[PDB]
């Protein structure tokens, strides 16, 4: 984002407040736009944004989109008990595959990884 | 019994039948029926082309 | 491995060429149970 | 081409909960 | 599942003595002596505390369904 | 319009009778309806 | 000539090829499985 008077800034989402914009805030924003020499968004563009938000909020996600969002949050997932159990089970399956294939090098790494992940309370 | 030959024979025959593992484990990453349906689709396509 | 060999023969004459076609069965591989969804993805069950 | 009023901006309020 | 509030036979309140009973058993008292200390004289009331199985401790180990 | 709850991560969301039955965040395939809002009364007997 | 899928075999619970064989007491609780359950059966449909 960017203030008109100030410069560009990268901000996270939680900084924004759910409270509505007050009259002096919008007036100060208009004064900053006039100082920089900019205009306000057109009413046609305002309606286009409103229709875009309503369509996006009322949209129905597809299976592929839902899986992509789930994979994205799984990449963001630091830890979750169900997911840790599933990962440990998958690692155990990979470990038995490596043991049955007589691969003495992979199995040590999988055992070390399981030891690091494990030791619950 | 205390003869070394008898003890070695007993040990060898006891541990010989202990080792028994034929099936080897594997990890499935995709649907096992994917190959069947994709090859059926290719066969149907080439059947149409041949016809 | 009880019946490990299927055999098909064809004494083709159409220069006599005796052709035997045979397939052998090898190892058995097993996995942990898996679940396949309608959208095509798979995961441990 | 008309300027946007306060109510027009209020129609497109997108809260932090809505963002999440 | 969880300790009954009243004795089934006579209706004496026994639901306020479970933690004290566990404390007394922790200190090393015998079960009969612990029941005597809690003033449970009739064997109908002694049966209620002596034969109770605390199943709620097993039910609480499953993760909550709503948060 | 109707609230749900995920069977794995206990997350609350809503459905509009057109989305796939899935959890939004962890993608579990099992969801549960939320408790009603009507008054619930018992006779304590 | 490689691995051909010849079918799916139902798995007996708590056996060497079941997913619950490894899980300890805590993950068994997280998987909504009762620790008093002994296995020895199959789950068909
Ligand atoms: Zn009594
Ligand atoms: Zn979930």
């Amino acid at each position: 984002v960017a203030f008109p008077n100030q410069k560009e800034m990268v901000r996270p989402l939680f900084v924004f407040s759910d409270s509505s914009i007050t009259h002096p805030e919008f007036d100060l924003f208009l004064r900053e736009l006039d100082a920089e020499g900019l205009s306000v968004m057109d009413l046609r563009d305002v309606d286009y944004k409103y229709h875009q938000l309503k369509e996006m909020s009322s949209r129905s996600l597809s299976n592929d989109e839902v899986n992509s969002i789930v994979k994205m949050k799984q990449s963001l997932s630091s830890n979750t008990g169900f997911n840790t159990v599933l990962k440990k089970a998958q690692l155990q399956e990979e470990l038995e595959e490596a043991r049955d294939a007589h691969d003495h090098e992979r199995v040590a790494r999988i055992e070390a990884e399981l030891k690091s992940i494990g030791a619950e309370s | 019994f205390q003869s070394t030959t008898h003890q070695k024979l007993a040990k060898a025959l006891s541990a010989k039948q202990k080792k028994e593992s034929y099936a080897r484990s594997v990890v499935t990453k995709e649907d096992p029926e994917e190959r069947q349906r994709r090859l059926e689709s290719q066969e149907n396509e080439r059947y149409r082309l041949e016809r | 491995w009880e019946e490990p060999r299927l055999i098909l023969d064809q004494p083709a004459q159409h220069d006599n060429i005796n052709k035997r076609y045979e397939i052998r069965f090898g190892k058995i591989y097993l996995s942990r149970p898996t679940m396949t969804e309608a959208d095509g993805t798979t995961h441990a069950m | 081409s008309k300027p946007a009023t306060l109510s027009d901006i209020n129609k497109i309020i997108f809260g932090r909960t809505a963002m999440s | 599942m969880i300790i009954p509030v009243r004795c089934f036979s006579c209706g004496k309140v026994v639901g306020d003595k479970w933690d004290a009973y566990l404390r007394l058993l922790e200190e090393g008292k015998q079960e009969g002596d612990a029941l005597d200390e809690l003033k449970l004289k009739r064997y109908c009331c002694r049966r209620m505390v002596l034969t109770h199985v605390d199943l709620i401790e097993k039910f609480l180990r499953y993760n909550p369904l709503e948060k | 319009g109707v609230k749900y709850t995920c069977g794995a991560c206990a997350h609350n969301f809503s459905l509009n009778k057109s989305d796939p039955v899935r959890c939004k965040e962890c993608g579990h395939r099992v969801i549960y309806k939320a408790r009603t809002k009507r008054m619930i009364q018992f006779d304590a007997r | 000539g490689n691995k051909v899928h010849i079918g799916k075999v139902p798995i007996m619970l708590r056996s060497k090829f079941c997913s619950l064989r490894t899980l300890d007491e805590v993950d068994l609780y997280k998987m909504k499985e009762c620790p008093y359950d002994m296995g020895g059966y199959f789950v068909i449909n």
